[PDB]
């Protein structure tokens, strides 16, 4: 009852997941239950709004799929859905992101990302633009640039 | 625990689903590994229905008797008063 | 007069407050102006509590309570045999007054170590699964549990069928006297019920306790303690009582509304604390007692229904740890046409075992064994198994309200468990089982007579029943 | 129910997990060296 | 005896008593209202006070304010002019045709028959219906569970149910709208009223309706039950008629004890339902039996909380149940009417011993030509063809023609006697019938209009 | 057995003491001797070795009981002042006494007719005006009562006086005058 | 002091005393009655009133009643004549044999031992038992708890447990029937006497026996348990013996316990349970114990409500054990017998220090083969046996061979089997986990190991199959 | 007073299910029995006389009509708990929202095969 009466007095809510922070992933923010009453398309622009239900849609369909991939396996789906799976993937780890107040829980520097960086750069995962990038690649960045740059880092590396 | 229960009987639906739509892909397909993969997929189906019906039986006992047991803590809480 | 009178201060949820009555004893039967009788359970400082025998719809607020200086206690005698009574002992078939000049206090309690001797003798349900898998004997308490629509007062009612074969000998240490306590039933079960005993001559030695849906709460909380003292006066006096209490989950269910009335702490599924002790001290009473108390006993069969099966909840596992025994119905197998529904590697007995007749050890010994295989088997030696374990489970099967003498179940059982019927198809055995049975009992009662005589199957009976089964397994379709 | 199987734990979401872990470790593999 | 309102806590009213305390379930009339409103007994508090639980709402009650005890339980008109007409908990008219006009008033509160009462044989009750008197029959007297909802033609079964009972029988109906909602009340009315059951002009109706709506305090939907089971109660014992009595829902009835027992204060029981569940169901349900008078046969639309059949209220429902009648969707969208899902609907007098061992063997063998046609139809030999062929017979013989249909489809309504739907169905499973078409079955009688049909 | 019941209603062990004392003194037509014996015997119990006899938890009930008893004999009572003084002993009311004693008294209160009927003003007005409320009050009454006035005097309301008849109530103060016209302006 | 009862509901009885409050756990005679109706003082309610809890059953008691202070608690008599006698829950008689003419009595309430009055010593109790043997052995002068629903075997394993440990014991034995069946208590005597361990001829009887059953009102029932105790007590702190203390049922105490904390006007705790649920069973079980003075050896069999582990009385049970034995119902219904948890039994002497590395290695890894065979079950439940590896096949093979192993047929338990009762000892025991965790035996089937003694017995069954 | 006049209003109640945390609250001040999640014993009362009160009139009462659309928040998509238990039995149907559905991209995120009316086609234009 507590949060279940909270959730009705705010603007934005943002849930973290443990889900999520077994992942690895940091913030655990669920993409697939955090709300905003501005996620509306004449208030943060069409190419935003659609940029965000496009994540959100390819994170509802890699749900969907991982029941099929428990079943079947992963050489037995189609060839749209294991790229659905990729996307999804290298998705979740560009949510991710290194913060500057956990320097101590990660090592890593803190990156403060612009907002047309963020749609730019879930917009290009979304295109395909980087499929041929691995997925690690992704995990803990902050603009794309630095996604492409961490390819060509572990890549050069091994 | 209820969320325990329903975690797996929603699992548990799904692998028969998966399993049932498997088996009817491979009897499409038998028109000898066809064959058997058609009666494992049934078999699977089979039981993991058998799992859900007795998953529902606890399911619905557990609800039963956390319904019960939250009256119980409501109503010695007023007879206190 | 405040010491053998009261005035009801309050009265709703079963229970009267009564002012007054300074000399009633604790579990005294009480008296309302209104006919109405009750049973003084909370003696306080200031009132009593009285729980009611009946409605309060007619007991108002000012009516007068007297007391009857007696514990509550029901008639027993011979004089109920033949009778249907309500939970306290009142005549509801319409004959009469029971002539009783003895009475009982339904509260006693059970006899303690020393009066008892072990179950040796045998009760007879005259069904060939309980029989021959789940032995009854005279003293013991075998649970009947199941789901609704399973069998449960079938079992019970075959049981007392079949004790007319003994109650119409000479004798008398072989008799049985029934009783039947239905609580919660509907009142049309119950009259159909004794009909079915009056069609098959059985009334003449049951008695009938009934309280029924529409009776209120303290009757059908009390009518399984009145069964058992109406059944106590035989085991006390030297006879032998077999008990029904069907059902047991309607009598908590009763105890639980109650309580609950009475503003009592409920616990698991609400029901009270002392819900246990509800049925431990009232299944203790079936005793079988040692020849310096009088030799008699009490058999009692609980039922208990489970619901979807679960025989894990709070009420079933209390009376399965008060029980010597449980046989369980199967709604699957009576679904599937198995009946008896017995579960035969759930139903156990643990004291009925040394209670059974040497001719039906004789044959049951192996037809566990064979059964046991069957089971853990679902070549060319399990093929032998299933087929053998087929036609047994074929012979186990029974219809309704025909129970069968011990000697002809012995001669079923023998013909099934030494190998005669295994090329017959299994759709046949039932039909083989009927015929084989016929003849048997027209053109060879002599055989029957002196496996009854021995109790056993001596080598020469064992020869002529060998004899018996191959002639007529030959001219056979 | 789209992940209850592996929001569920147990064997088939810990192999569902396993899984997807070595498919795509293999293709990092293959992509990395394809760099 | 008049007393005084000394405590209105929502539906729960304190009345003290100044001489003479009414009864336990007395009914009481507030004085002073515009409407009438009725209190039942219900426990007597001490101090000449007793609690009473409010059959209307309880707005505008002043401490002090006068009631009336009236001397009994509550009391309503029971006798022929109540057919045809709606009445509310209380017994007044609900239609607005003015006062029902009967010679005799009876209290809603009354014990079950005695022990000696009872008829000592289950019997069938005949309906006319093929699928009902065939796989599942109602036995006289008998307590039948009534499943399914909306969109399955039950309404068009109760009121067959009803026509073929005054038609074959002689007797007449009431239904008690437990619970009803207001909307659906109406609806219900209306239908009853074209089919022809309810005639608003001649003295010809054939049922009597009681509705205790949603908006009703939880004591007036506790005993609307109790209201209509007393009508047809004077229509057992004083007409000695085979009466049937329409239930809907039991669910309800149980929810308003529920409601009803929590308001007065009482510990709830498991799950939460009243301590008195099993009671008051029971003190309900034995009322509704065969005496040597007549009969009252109960049909009962039965709601399965969260499908949980082991919930409480299912549960001890089903306690008393003795028939089960399924109306299925699968089976209405095959166009197969009445609904009736042959292999779920159940009887507990389908026994050799009650209804005759040729009925008994007809019935199972129609079951399982059923069953080995759903295997069939699994994967989809020999004579698998031929059981596919005359299973397609039997489901489409199941079907039947309802006369109070007859504005609707034009076709005329079969009423079929037992004798022909026995020997009908023995007829299909014997083969005598591997000729016809299958679509000869549909919507006819007996099986010579079958045979008629394919002469088509 | 029916019930004289008083004409207001007290509730609690003192209402429940009060009213059946009450009744019985109705029957026998002896209340006003009653009420003059229950008086002297709460300004009795208000005696201070006798309240810390009476008040004092582990004195025996008997000891207690038989004190009461010999010291109601002390004073000649009415058998129905002394039963009820024994009743009260013996299901250790005794702390309620006084309680129940006013409780009595205030039923009374209104069995003489006296209608009490306080006077909040601002400052304390003279009698002049009073007697000429008393007057143009009794008129508020029915058959026979008569004014118990208690002339209250509080400057917060600044002028006018709140009458509070029985339950009655009327405010001419101008504090809220003031206050309902300003609610007129703003709303 | 005479006290005049004033209120009776159920087995509390409200007793008011003018002179003389009598203080807790007293124990008061009710004046009037045939057979002797004792209250024990739980409550001073103040205004001279005592609540208190009745020995026997309280019909026929009248407001007003005379009752008299004992001056004492329940008293009941110990010493060596208690041996081969049985007592009820205040000490008298109850086997017709007389009056038991001890020297001493004891009150039912003491205080536990002091905590400069423990001992430390553990060696190890071998039973004969593969399961209990292997992966949670008993010790000596330990406190072993017996947990289990209803039917899954307490009975015969204690029964078990009094044939191999009681028969070859060197000191004393006391068994308490706790809330059990009364037909068992007078099987148990009577199989006792025909074993000679209890003598009606002489003094050479080695157990006591105290009995409160499932008949007896929720008092008797709450203090029988605290007789058994006091008997062993004697046994061990006034001769120095070592004692075998079984107590069949234990829960029964705690559940008699709630009984009548309705109407001691207790708020109710979790499950409707007392609120002194936890300090009761401690008070009681702070007794059963061993001294520097003297050991028993306590088995308690503690049933599980509707099979449920988590209630509160099992679960505030499993604090005051040294080792569990948990049966499952699951397990008797594959017919394994003793139905033991190998998953959910543990022990305090499982450790190589105590056992040896080689039975510790031994045990240890039995259950990590049943832990993963346990892990791999929803796998082979739904997608079968053919999806595994052969590594997993091979690890539920031996898994299921260590499971049929485990099972074993009991001396008590013949006359509903047949097969006669193995005893086996523990080399033999950790010999044959060995071998089967080895792979000694990956080509015997599976049903070759079920209802065996030893190993060599496995591989004849094996052959006697073939 | 739409319903009366022979003009049609809708109402809508967003949502129902504070409605009786509120009724509970205040039930339970009053010391009134509580019953299922502390819920008094006439919540059903409550919402079933509000929810009543939608009807269509006759034309001889005008022919007016009042439809309700009552709101009801689900916890985990739990229909069996109190309150949506209660509601769904007093209601002519529903529609029933998901949360899956949603975050799909099928919005407006109806439930096709959980939705009913129970009005039907009888609500429904000729060429819907
Ligand atoms: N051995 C049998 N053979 C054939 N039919 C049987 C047999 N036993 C029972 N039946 C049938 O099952 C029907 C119901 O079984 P029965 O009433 O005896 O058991 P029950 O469990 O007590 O049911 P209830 O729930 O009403 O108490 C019986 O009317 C009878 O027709
Ligand atoms: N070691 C065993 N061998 C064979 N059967 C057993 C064994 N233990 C229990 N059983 C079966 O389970 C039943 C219950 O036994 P029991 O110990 O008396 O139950 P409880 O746990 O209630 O005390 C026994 O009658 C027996 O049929
Ligand atoms: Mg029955
Ligand atoms: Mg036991």
């Amino acid at each position: 009852p507590a949060p279940a009466t909270t959730f009705a007095h705010l603007d934005a809510t943002t849930v973290l997941s443990r889900a999520i922070a077994e992942l690895g992933i940091y913030p655990a923010v669920d993409p697939l239950d955090s709300t905003s009453r501005i996620m509306d398309p004449n208030i943060v622009g069409s190419e935003h709004y659609d940029v965000a239900r496009g994540v959100q849609k390819i994170l509802q369909d890699y749900k969907s799929l991982q029941d099929i991939i428990a079943i079947l396996g992963m050489d037995e789906l189609s060839e749209e859905d294991k790229l659905t799976v990729s996307r999804a993937r290298k998705i979740q780890r560009f949510l991710s992101q290194p913060f500057q107040v956990a320097e101590v829980f990660t090592g890593h520097m803190g990156k403060l990302v612009p907002l047309k960086e963020t749609i730019k750069g879930f917009q290009q995962i979304l295109a395909g633009e980087y499929d041929h990038l691995p997925e690690q690649a992704f995990y803990m960045v902050g603009p794309i640039e630095e996604a492409v740059a961490k390819a060509d880092k572990l890549a050069e590396e091994h | 625990t209820l969320k325990d229960i329903t975690r797996r009987l929603k699992s548990i639906k799904n692998i028969q689903k998966i399993t049932k739509s498997m088996k009817m892909v491979a009897a499409a397909k038998y028109a000898s590994e066809q064959s058997a993969r058609m009666t494992a997929m049934d078999n699977a189906s089979k039981n993991a229905s058998e799992m859900i019906d007795k998953l529902t039986l606890t399911f619905n006992r557990t609800r039963q008797a956390v319904i019960t047991k939250e009256l119980i803590e409501i109503i010695s809480g007023a007879a206190a008063l | 007069d405040l010491e053998e009178t009261g005035r009801v201060l309050s009265i709703g949820d079963g229970i009267a407050r009564v002012h007054g009555l300074r000399n009633v004893q604790a579990e005294e039967m009480v008296e309302f102006s209104s006919g109405l009788k009750g049973m003084s359970l909370n003696l306080e400082p200031d009132n009593v509590g009285v729980v009611v025998f009946g409605n309060d719809k007619l007991i108002k607020e000012g009516d007068i309570v007297k007391r009857t200086g007696a514990i509550v206690d029901v008639p027993v005698g011979e004089e109920l045999l033949g009778r249907v009574v309500d939970a306290l002992g009142n005549a509801i078939d319409g004959k009469g007054p029971i002539g009783s000049k003895t009475r009982r206090r339904v509260g006693l309690k059970a006899p303690g170590i020393i009066p008892r001797i072990s179950v040796r003798e045998p009760m007879q349900t005259g069904i060939k699964a309980v029989d021959s898998l789940v032995p009854i004997g005279r003293g013991q308490r075998e649970l009947i549990i199941g789901d609704r629509q399973t069998g449960k007062t079938s079992i019970a009612i075959d049981t007392i069928i079949n004790q007319k074969r003994f109650n119409d000998g000479s004798d008398e240490k072989k008799k049985l006297y029934c009783i039947y306590v239905a609580i919660g039933q509907k009142r049309s079960t119950v009259a159909q019920l004794v009909k079915r005993l009056t069609d098959a001559d059985a009334m003449k030695y049951t008695i009938v306790v009934s309280a029924t849906a529409s009776d209120a709460a303290p009757l059908q909380y009390l009518a399984p303690y009145s069964g058992c003292s109406m059944g106590e006066y035989f085991r006390d006096n030297g006879k032998h009582a077999l008990i029904i209490y069907d059902d047991l989950s309607k009598q908590a269910v009763a105890y639980r509304q109650m309580s609950l009335l009475l503003r009592r702490p409920p616990g698991r599924e609400a029901y009270p604390g002392d819900v246990f002790y509800l049925h431990s001290r009232l299944l203790e009473r079936a005793a079988k007692m040692n020849d310096a108390f009088g030799g008699g006993s009490l058999t009692a069969l609980p039922v208990i229904e489970t619901q979807a099966g679960d025989v894990s909840a709070y009420i079933p596992t209390n009376v399965i740890s008060i029980t010597d025994g449980q046989i369980f119905l199967e709604t699957e197998l009576f679904y599937k046409g198995i009946r008896p529904a017995i579960n035969v590697g759930l139903s156990v007995s643990r004291v009925g075992s040394a209670a059974q007749t040497r001719a039906m050890k004789q044959v049951a010994g192996t037809m566990k064994l064979e059964l046991a295989q069957y089971r853990e088997v679902a070549d060319a030696a399990t093929q032998q198994l299933l087929s053998r374990g087929v036609r047994l489970t074929e012979l186990l099967k029974q219809g309704q309200y025909s129970p069968m003498a011990i000697e002809e179940q012995v001669a079923v059982i023998y013909a099934g468990v030494r190998g005669y019927l295994d090329k017959l198809e299994p759709s046949k055995i039932t039909k083989f089982e009927n015929a084989f049975l016929s003849h048997v009992v027209s053109q060879h009662q002599a055989l029957l007579g002196t496996i009854r005589a021995d109790g056993k199957i001596s080598e020469q009976s064992d020869a002529k029943l060998k004899e018996i089964v191959t002639n007529f397994l030959a001219g056979f379709e | 129910g789209a992940g209850s199987i592996r929001e569920a734990g147990g064997a088939f979401g810990k192999r569902e997990q396993a899984e997807e872990e070595r498919y795509f470790r293999a293709q990092s593999r293959e992509q990395l060296a394809a760099l | 005896a008049t007393g005084r309102i000394v405590a209105v806590i929502g539906a729960v009213v304190d009345v003290q008593f100044d001489e003479g305390l009414p009864p336990i379930l007395n009914a009481l009339e507030v004085q002073g209202r515009e409407t009438r409103l009725v209190l039942e007994v219900a426990q007597h508090l001490g101090e000449s006070t007793v609690r009473t639980i409010a059959m209307d709402g309880t707005e505008g009650l002043v401490r002090g304010q006068k009631v009336l005890d009236s001397g009994a339980p509550i009391k309503i008109p029971v006798g022929p002019e109540t057919l045809g007409r709606i009445m509310n908990v209380i017994g007044e008219p609900i239609d607005e045709r003015g006062p029902i006009k009967t010679k005799q008033f009876a209290p809603i509160h009354a014990e079950a028959p005695e022990f000696m009462e009872m008829s000592v044989e289950q019997e069938i009750l005949v309906t006319g219906i093929k699928v009902v008197d065939l796989l599942a029959p109602y036995a006289k007297g008998g307590k039948i569970g009534l499943f399914g909802g909306a969109g399955v033609g039950k309404t068009v079964l109760i009121m067959e149910l009803i026509n073929n009972v005054a038609k074959a029988h002689g007797g007449y109906s009431v239904f008690a709208g437990v619970g009803e909602r207001t909307r659906e009340g109406n609806d219900l009315y209306h239908e009853m009223i074209e089919s022809g059951v309810i005639n608003l002009k001649d003295a010809t109706s054939k049922v009597a309706l009681v509705y205790g709506q949603m908006n009703e305090p939880p004591g007036a939907r506790a005993r609307v039950a109790l209201t209509g089971l007393t009508v047809a109660e004077y229509f057992r014992d004083q007409e000695g008629q085979d009466v049937l009595l329409f239930i809907d829902n039991i669910f309800r009835f149980t929810q308003a004890g529920s409601e009803v027992s929590a308001l007065l204060g009482r510990i709830p029981s498991a799950v939460g339902y009243q301590p008195t569940l099993a009671t008051d169901m029971g003190t309900m349900q034995e009322r509704i039996t065969t005496t040597k008078k007549g009969s009252i046969t109960s049909v009962q639309a039965i709601y399965v909380p969260a499908d949980d059949l082991t919930d409480p209220a299912p549960a001890t429902t089903f306690a008393h149940l003795d028939a089960t009648t399924v109306l299925s969707r699968a089976i209405a969208e095959l166009g197969i009417y009445p609904a009736v899902d042959p292999l779920d609907s159940t009887s507990r007098i389908m026994d050799p011993n009650i209804v005759g061992s040729e009925h008994y063997d007809v019935a199972r063998g129609v079951q399982k030509i059923l069953q080995d046609y759903k295997s069939l139809q699994d994967i989809i030999s020999e004579e698998d063809k031929l059981t596919v062929s005359r299973a397609r017979k039997i489901q489409r013989f199941l079907s039947q023609p309802f006369q109070v249909a007859e504005v609707f489809t034009g076709h005329m309504g079969k009423l079929v006697p037992l004798k022909e739907t026995i020997k009908g169905f023995q007829q299909i499973l014997a083969g005598e019938y591997d000729h016809l078409p299958e679509q000869a079955f549909y919507m006819v009688g007996p099986i010579e209009e079958a045979v008629a049909k394919a002469d088509k | 057995a029916k019930l004289v019941r008083p004409p207001v209603q007290v509730y609690g062990i003192e209402g429940r003491y009060a009213t059946a004392l009450y009744s019985a003194a109705s029957k026998q037509n002896k209340l006003e001797q009653v009420e003059k014996e229950l008086l002297r015997v709460a300004q009795i119990l208000k005696e201070p070795k006798v309240a810390a006899s009476v008040l004092n938890p582990y004195v025996k009930r008997s000891i207690k009981v038989k004190s009461l008893n010999d010291i109601t004999a002390k004073e000649r009572f009415s058998p129905l002042t002394t039963n009820l003084i024994n009743l009260l002993a013996e299901n250790g009311r005794l702390s309620n006494t006084q309680g129940v004693v006013s409780a009595f008294s205030t039923m009374m209160s209104v069995h003489r007719g006296e209608v009490p009927c306080t006077v909040t003003s601002a400052s304390p007005l003279e009698e002049a005006t009073l007697s000429e409320l008393k007057t143009v009050l009794k008129s508020f009454l029915s058959q026979g009562q008569v004014l118990k006035l208690e002339a209250k005097t509080d400057p917060s309301i600044l002028g006018g006086m709140i009458v509070r008849i029985g339950e009655k109530y009327v405010d001419m103060s101008v504090k809220t005058k003031i206050q309902k016209l300003g609610r007129a302006m703003r709303e």
